[PDB]
């Protein structure tokens, strides 16, 4: 039994981060940390042997057997450190191949916003509110409304032009759903700009 | 370059049905491995083998059956699909000596959703919501949006194409699609995407912006028997025009 910090976890771009879990089992000798990217396969990043800790660039992986303790650090997040990180224990040899893997921990590195100009746009047409342009101190939360959608914040690089930007978007087919309410149940910031 | 590959990609099933599911390598591996996991939740090990036909169970193996016919290939397969074998499922591969420290080499996932009335599949309904003027003025720039709607099963992969070429820049799609009714077990989902261009690049009236959504459903040898549309595996889209 492998216990995984079973977050989502959610960071600004250069923090560190740290990955954890704990197990039961003492016989566990090999310590592995794999990737996993949004609908994708699990792919192997870092593995050490017993107690002790081993370094490979921005990355840290750490074992401590006597406390059943193990951890994954990354130094300077980067966006594309953005997805589901597992970890997977086998016991010494003889193991026949076998892992055990944690429930993994999803993270989402956000990345940083030079220019903000927040704003609400409402697109043309069952209608479509577009929250854009606010920097990563910004969370989007879920409408108190069960006939309004929201998807959280989504980054898009237009990079010919050297420009990210954060968007949210709100959609709801109800009778008194407008792009002045659309955002209520978010703490968004106080410049942001609703235009007619 | 050399790898672990799964097939099909994608399955849809009626409870009682069969399937098989193929994993195969050219990377000589003696360990091959079948895997089954469970939205935001880890890798349960269904059957494992050690080597050319021999298999041994994991921690999961009851309503599976596997074959390992040869080295480069290990079958997976399902007698009388159950919905709790809705899942996303993962073939991996390793030398018995190895080389990467205990760590194995994945596939990129197999989607199997086992449902209870095929009366409950349906494809996405797709839409193109046009650039804000306000956008256009205060930025210089257009977000366009596609909304994919009331689709059933959640198999599904959105694409932008601006004069018909698939473009990258610029794109913004949510990681997974969400529930439009979250207390149903069966609801049907959403998915939303977002298109960023120059305000002067949506200006051009020839521009052409199409948002694509390819469905995985209902196969020819499934039968049908409702007023509407078949809801086999295809494509949906909406499109929109540069406006001056």
């Amino acid at each position: 039994e492998v216990e995984q910090d079973p977050g989502p976890l959610s960071v600004p771009e250069g923090a560190i981060v740290s990955l954890n879990c704990t197990y039961s089992n003492s016989a566990f000798q090999y310590f592995m940390w794999y990737r996993q990217y949004s609908r994708k396969g699990p792919e192997l990043l870092m593995y050490t042997y017993s107690s002790g800790n081993k370094e490979d660039g921005r990355f840290t992986a750490q074992v401590d057997k006597s406390s059943k303790y193990i951890s994954l650090f990354i130094r300077d997040s980067q966006p594309s450190d953005s997805a589901t990180y597992l970890c997977a224990m086998s016991t010494s040899l003889p193991n026949a191949g076998k892992s055990t893997f944690g429930d993994g921990t999803t993270l989402t590195v956000k990345p940083n916003i030079q220019n903000p100009d927040p704003a609400v746009y409402q697109l043309r047409d069952k209608s479509v509110c577009l929250f854009t342009d606010f920097d990563s101190q910004t969370n989007v939360s879920q409408s108190k409304d069960s006939d309004v959608y929201i998807t959280d914040k989504c980054v898009l690089d237009m990079r010919s032009m050297d420009f990210k930007s954060n968007s949210a978007v709100a959609w709801s087919n109800k009778s008194d759903f407008a792009c002045a309410n659309a955002f209520n149940n978010s703490i968004i910031p106080e410049d942001t700009f609703f235009p007619s | 370059n050399a790898g672990v590959t799964q097939t099909p990609k994608f399955r849809v099933l009626k409870t009682g049905q069969s399937m098989t599911l193929l994993c195969a390598q050219d990377m000589n591996h003696e360990y091959m491995y079948w895997y089954r996991q469970d939205p935001g939740m880890g890798l349960r090990l269904i059957h494992y083998s050690v080597g050319e036909g021999t298999t041994a169970k994991g921690e999961v193996p009851d309503g599976y059956n596997v074959s390992r016919l040869k080295k480069q290939n290990f079958l997976l397969g399902l007698e009388s699909a159950a919905p709790s074998q809705t899942s996303v499922y993962f073939c991996a591969s390793r030398y018995f000596l190895p080389t990467q420290g205990m760590g194995a080499f994945f596939g990129q996932g197999t989607r199997l959703t086992v449902v209870e009335d095929l009366n409950k599949v349906f494809p996405p309904e797709v839409a193109v919501f046009e650039p804000s003027e306000a956008e256009i003025s205060h930025t210089q720039k257009a977000t366009l949006v596609c909304l994919a709607t009331g689709f059933y099963p959640d198999h599904v992969e959105l694409s932008w194409w601006v004069n018909g070429k698939e473009v990258h820049s610029g794109v913004c799609t949510d990681p997974q699609p969400l529930k439009e009714q979250p207390a149903l077990n069966d609801s049907r989902y959403a998915l939303s995407s977002r298109l960023r261009v120059s305000a002067t690049f949506w200006q051009n009236p020839r521009n052409h912006f199409r948002c694509q959504v390819q469905f995985y459903g209902l196969s020819e040898n499934d039968e049908w028997t409702q007023d509407r549309a078949k809801p086999v595996t295809q494509i949906v889209s909406a499109e929109a025009w540069g406006r001056a």
